[PDB]
């Protein structure tokens, strides 16, 4: 898909 | 159509070319991608995902949002708007994890409130404002909240049993007084119940409990009276807060389960001291022995049924380490809902030898009976703070679960209709006819306390039996209940005995603790031996062993004005068993200081006695010589080392070594049970233990027993005392009674 | 006028001669027939007169006072204060509070400021939960700060003019999941808001990075947003029992100096968190160096003031638990500068103990920078579980001293202005003039991060030099100040050098820290000098050092699925250094993993060692191989034992013994200081010390530096790395820089 | 110095 679909990441901080 | 909104605990910070923070109070989120710096700045609820679309359309494809919307949902960090909850409310569950729509149904659910003892309709009134504040409706249910003044108000019982029955999950409160008290939620058939947490708290109020008692001889008090109405406020509201985490945590928990953990008070109590500023929490076990929600049964037929003993591999002969046996018995530490009101190491951590640590539980019918008790503390022994600190608190628990609770194994007879398998008191007792004879006089002359004589034994009379399981002989034996189990209650005119601590041993398994126990009996019976014959040993040789600790020491006690010394009080059982002796050089007083102990291993039974001179002696050192309050004032005050010739060593012998001590442990400690059972059977003595273990404790307790070994405190009838010294050619001939040393053992 | 008892107390009266004072937090006793007949007359409804009456025919009056008297000098009575309701009363008595003093004291007035989004409505809420206990506002003793953040700019300006006025202050935060409450900041006394603050600043670092970001594009974020009405409640009502608290304990003080001990906010901050539910008590240090309140210019001076060395007689000269005991404030992620200490490995594990130790610096500008702090946390270290305590706090209060804050003792010169003082920073970095050059293409492909090349050093810029003591020649040198601490700030074109943590320690003293910097010296240029030459080196009989710990080790590696073996790495320093090594002989991988130290002692240089094992290696086994976010992820997994041949022990020649190594070391850790900087001065090499003590903090903590020594990272400049091995005849002839080892050192 | 006062003593548990 597109990069910009590809690049999502969502992340916690600890 | 519903508002899309991003969970509203998060505050949104764009870091534009590529991030999007979503810092929180408790928790910090990090979104990677164009596509959430261009979309999430209308996420906070303010617009439809139809109205999305208009705004960025030309810019982001619907077909792409949804993509965005879609993982974003699945991740968690998304939501809708409820408009029944203000923003800042939403913010409260949404931090714990849970959608606000969700909340809004689950708060919806109402609540009865109950006013128990002193507790005024003004205050409920109070708390169902503070409630209702929050969206809590109260019924004139899924919760009923009772608020008292004191946890032990009688009415409690009814509404607990009323609870049981209807199996109506509920709160107690107690906002008045200085302390507040805030829960347990109890749910029946799962957390304990109100009996379970009343049976640790009637021990734990213990003045109260004896005044209770004083006062109706000629069911709880208000110590609740320090009150503002600011700590009232603070403990309703307070209240109300941990209510509403109940009933929203019900509700998410089952209808998205596993999604979302935080605590609530269910089996839980909170403590705010509003003077000294402290909270604590205590953790309400369930009792599967208590009478009012468990079976209580339980005691009588464990006592009844053949003891099962099984291998313990070894890993300082224990089978887990103290970290560990501390860890899983920290919960018991409470002057709430505990057996163990406080664990402090009394010495300076500075010290790298000295270990100490203090314990508490309190246990009377008069103000000079309660003096005695909360001066009993367990103490703690170790060569460790680690060891320490597991003594300790595994004292605490040992005195606890030997206490007569009433539920423990009995049968009503004589000892003339059990026959051979009973055993006569005065075997276990051994006080001399003429101590019988002379009672009231000798006790009336206290030197000290435990010498108390007790009345002679009736057999004529009809007492209660505790089986007790004999290892000698494999099969059940009979001691009377009063010997079994602390504080058994006689009547006045037959007190034939004071349930005592020799042979008492906590452990982590069954096997750990009856060694312990054996042990304890060995370590009495030499001192007893030794003591009142007045006997010449020979030191031993400290720096033969291959443990520096027992040398350092001595260099330690050496530069604090103090000689250590062992003697050797091995007798004819063959167990490695020493007594410790410290006295201090410059001074008024000599201080006089013993400690003793008895171990297969001679390095750990001496270890044990070096340590039992550390707790009693180092700090009392401190003190100046009026000011002493231990028992053993006129000992170490008066007491001279010349006075008492049998303390210092015999130079006459040779010092003791390492060599002289053979090996007969294992790698088992059943199997070194075994071998202690068969070392009683040599010297003709039957190994008896009842097993004090409580289900709600789970740290087994045991009292061992062997009629005939000798305890070290002032009890002259015929037996070991006077004969196994001759059999041992320590003496040529047996001491008379009156020839046996007048001054008590005074530790 | 009118006589009670103190009114916290139930009284309860045993007739014959016994009355019961109970309290909530108390209990007493008194003895005496006429107590029973005179105290129920002291519930605060009678006056002498009408006492004296009452009992006219049964008490003489003459002995009553006698008895009121020794009640009143023994302090369980006071005069009643008309003003307030019993519970009130009883409140303050509980406190040791006599009624009239509260109500006097109570009578004084407050200010209440809120600041940031706090509503005029709850500053009404505030003011009226204060009036309900009777204390007023005026729109003075105290002012109460409301603030929705404890880091809100306008803090800084109450600040400033609250230490200039000599105003006494409160800070609360009500608003949000967690209740913060205190200090009350007391001018003179106290510590600092800015003080508190500049803690702060660093335990937030998420919070602080996100800023800096915000301003690249271009003081406090609101995170305060979860708030029920009954937490926020619960705040203002707390809050307004302290505040009298103060108050009243303020009011008493002015009389009677020091006569009151209940503990205050003055000092404290104490955190309610609502949602997990936890209180805890935060200790603010007043910072002698706070640019506000005191003197930031002391470390300036104490850097150009000679460095004082006096002798102090595992060697560290206190216990761990002491150690641990004394700096145990630091732990708190609020006030603190270590965030927390936790076991990480089973308690049930008496030989491996690791903690972890939460921890604070971080600058990065990018999310993949603030990735990498968080991620990185010191570790605590130990042979036992109390020394691995007190390393992980140690430890962690060892880098923070470390970071750069602005204070350190600095001046801008040239290297050719201070000309013989100063010391060259490729003299320390000791880098290739190959590495200098390729610096952007081998950085930019790099397995790991600290192997990082910096921009060559550019003589002719003026930079800041902090001065250094020399033990060598007993006077001050000169390193550019980015070598001496961490994070110095340097232009983005003379980036030419990042400081380490090598040499880096703490210690109960200096000389302590000053020992245990050296040593890790010596270790990482042994390992240096082994790894880059990929030496074969011989094995440790590590049976030959009297300490079972090595032994009993390795039983646990082989039962846990792995070899553990120590190698030699003592080079031309002749100080004992070694290296741990260990393989797993299963799984999916060998994770190979390192442990390296060294010491005079060569049984301690071991233990650091094979603890270093653990500390790194034994957690991450419980990983799948797939799950691995370590820096040395790679290594771990990929790489294999006879890749790495120089990590096995050479057979070719014998294992090393205890006797091999000669003692050097004495009964004074200043003589062993003494002693490795004259060990290193006839190799010919300098010994450096900078002092990274902290006031606020006290634990010692320096940078030792012995220029020309190696570090264990690849740094291929010319000097020990390539002559040392062969002045020892580990090698005929030097190596390459071409031939040193391609595979950096992972650890 | 009187019986009925000196029996009087106070303590805290
Ligand atoms: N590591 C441990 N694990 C389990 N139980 C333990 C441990 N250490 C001690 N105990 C128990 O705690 C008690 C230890 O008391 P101890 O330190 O040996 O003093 P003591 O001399 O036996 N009692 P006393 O003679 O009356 O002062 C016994 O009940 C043991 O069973
Ligand atoms: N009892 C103590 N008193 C003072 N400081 C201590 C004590 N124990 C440990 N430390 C400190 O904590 C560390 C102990 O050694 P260690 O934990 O191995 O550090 P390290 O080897 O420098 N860490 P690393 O750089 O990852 O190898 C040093 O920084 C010491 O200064
Ligand atoms: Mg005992
Ligand atoms: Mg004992
Ligand atoms: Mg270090
Ligand atoms: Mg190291
Ligand atoms: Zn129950
Ligand atoms: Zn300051």
């Amino acid at each position: 898909l597109s990069s910009q679909l590809a690049e999502l990441s969502e992340e916690a901080l600890g | 159509t519903p508002l899309l909104q991003i969970q509203p605990h998060f505050h949104v910070e764009v870091i534009e070319p590529k991030q999007v923070y979503l810092l929180g109070e408790q928790a910090n989120h990090a979104l990677t991608g164009q596509l959430y710096c261009q979309i999430l700045p209308l996420l906070n609820g303010q617009y439809t995902l139809e109205q999305i679309v208009e705004k960025l359309d030309g810019e982001v494809p619907p077909e792409y949002i949804d993509y965005v919307l879609e993982r974003l949902a699945e991740k968690g960090y998304l939501t809708e708007a409820a408009p029944e909850l203000s923003s800042e409310v939403a913010a409260f569950w949404s931090e714990l994890g849970i959608a606000p729509p969700v909340a809004a149904e689950a708060l919806r659910q109402p609540v009865t409130l109950t006013p128990v003892g002193n507790i005024s309709e003004v205050t409920v009134a109070a708390l169902t404002t503070a409630l209702r504040d929050i969206g809590i409706s109260v019924q004139t249910t899924a919760l009923n909240v009772v608020l008292t003044d004191d946890y032990l108000q009688p009415e409690l019982a009814k509404i607990n049993k009323q609870a049981l029955e209807s199996q109506q999950t509920w709160l107690l409160v107690k906002p008045v007084g200085s302390v507040l008290w805030l829960g347990p939620v109890f749910v029946p058939g799962k957390t304990g119940c109100w009996d379970c947490l009343a049976h640790r708290l009637r021990g734990n109020r213990e003045v109260e409990a004896s005044v209770l008692r004083q006062k109706q001889a000629q069911g709880c008090l208000p110590t609740a009276r320090a009150t503002l109405p600011s700590t009232l406020q603070t403990g309703l509201q307070f209240a109300a807060t941990e209510i509403a985490k109940w009933i929203v945590k019900y509700h998410v928990n089952a209808t998205a389960p596993g999604t979302v953990f935080f605590p609530t008070l269910d089996g839980k109590i909170i403590t705010l001291n509003h003077s000294i500023l402290d909270l604590k929490s205590h953790i309400l076990i369930k009792r599967s022995q208590c009478p009012t929600c468990g079976d209580p049964k339980i005691l009588q037929h464990r006592g009844f049924e053949p003891l099962k003993l099984e291998s313990r591999p070894k890993q300082g002969h224990r089978g887990t380490t103290p970290e560990q046996t501390v860890q899983k018995y920290q919960h018991l530490i409470s002057p709430v809902t505990g057996v163990v009101t406080e664990l402090v190491r009394i010495t300076d951590p500075a010290n790298p030898l000295v270990h100490t640590y203090r314990a508490g539980h309190s246990f009377a019918t008069s103000l000079r009976g309660l003096r005695n008790t909360l001066k009993h503390k367990s103490s703690g022994k170790g060569k460790t703070d680690s060891q320490s600190k597991a003594s300790g608190l595994c004292e605490a628990v040992e005195r606890y679960s030997g206490i007569f609770q009433g539920d423990e194994p009995r049968k009503r007879a004589t000892l003339a209709e059990l026959g051979d398998l009973a055993i006569h008191p005065e075997q276990c007792l051994c006080f001399s006819d003429g101590q019988y004879a002379n009672r009231e006089t000798l006790n009336e002359q206290a030197t000290v306390a435990h010498d108390w004589i007790p009345q002679r034994f009736d057999a004529s009379q009809a007492i209660e039996w505790t089986p007790v399981w004999s290892l000698t002989e494999q099969t059940h034996k009979y001691l009377p209940t009063a010997l079994c189990y602390y504080h058994y209650p006689l009547p006045p005119e037959h007190r034939f005995a004071r349930g005592d601590s020799n042979g008492n041993a906590a452990g982590n398994t069954l096997e750990e603790a009856i060694l312990q126990g054996f042990m304890e009996l060995v370590e009495r019976d030499g001192v007893a031996l030794w003591w009142y014959n007045r006997l010449r040993r020979p030191a031993v040789d400290l720096g033969s062993f291959n443990e520096p600790y027992f040398v350092q020491l001595q260099q330690f006690y050496r530069e604090n004005d103090r000689d250590l010394w062992v003697l050797d009080l091995t007798a004819d059982l063959g167990i490695p068993a020493f007594a410790g002796v410290s006295n201090r050089k410059t001074g008024s007083s000599e201080r006089l200081i013993l400690g003793f102990g008895a171990h297969l291993d001679p390095t750990i039974a001496i270890l044990r006695a070096v340590t039992e001179v550390n707790q009693i002696g180092l700090e009392l050192d401190k003190v100046p010589d009026e000011n002493l309050k231990s028992d053993a004032t006129d000992w170490l005050i008066t007491e001279k080392l010349a006075d008492h010739p049998y303390l210092l060593p015999d130079t006459t012998q040779p010092l003791k070594t390492a060599q002289d001590y053979p090996k007969r442990w294992s790698d088992d400690i059943y199997t070194d049970v075994m071998t202690c059972v068969n070392i009683a059977q040599q010297a003709g003595l039957e190994t008896l233990v009842i097993d004090q273990t409580r289900p709600d404790i789970g740290l087994n307790v045991v009292k061992v027993t062997v009629p005939g070994m000798r305890h070290f405190w002032s009890r002259f009838g015929e037996g070991r005392l006077y004969d196994v010294p001759v059999k041992l050619g320590w003496l040529d001939e047996p001491l008379t009674e009156a020839q046996m040393n007048p001054t008590p053992m005074p530790f």
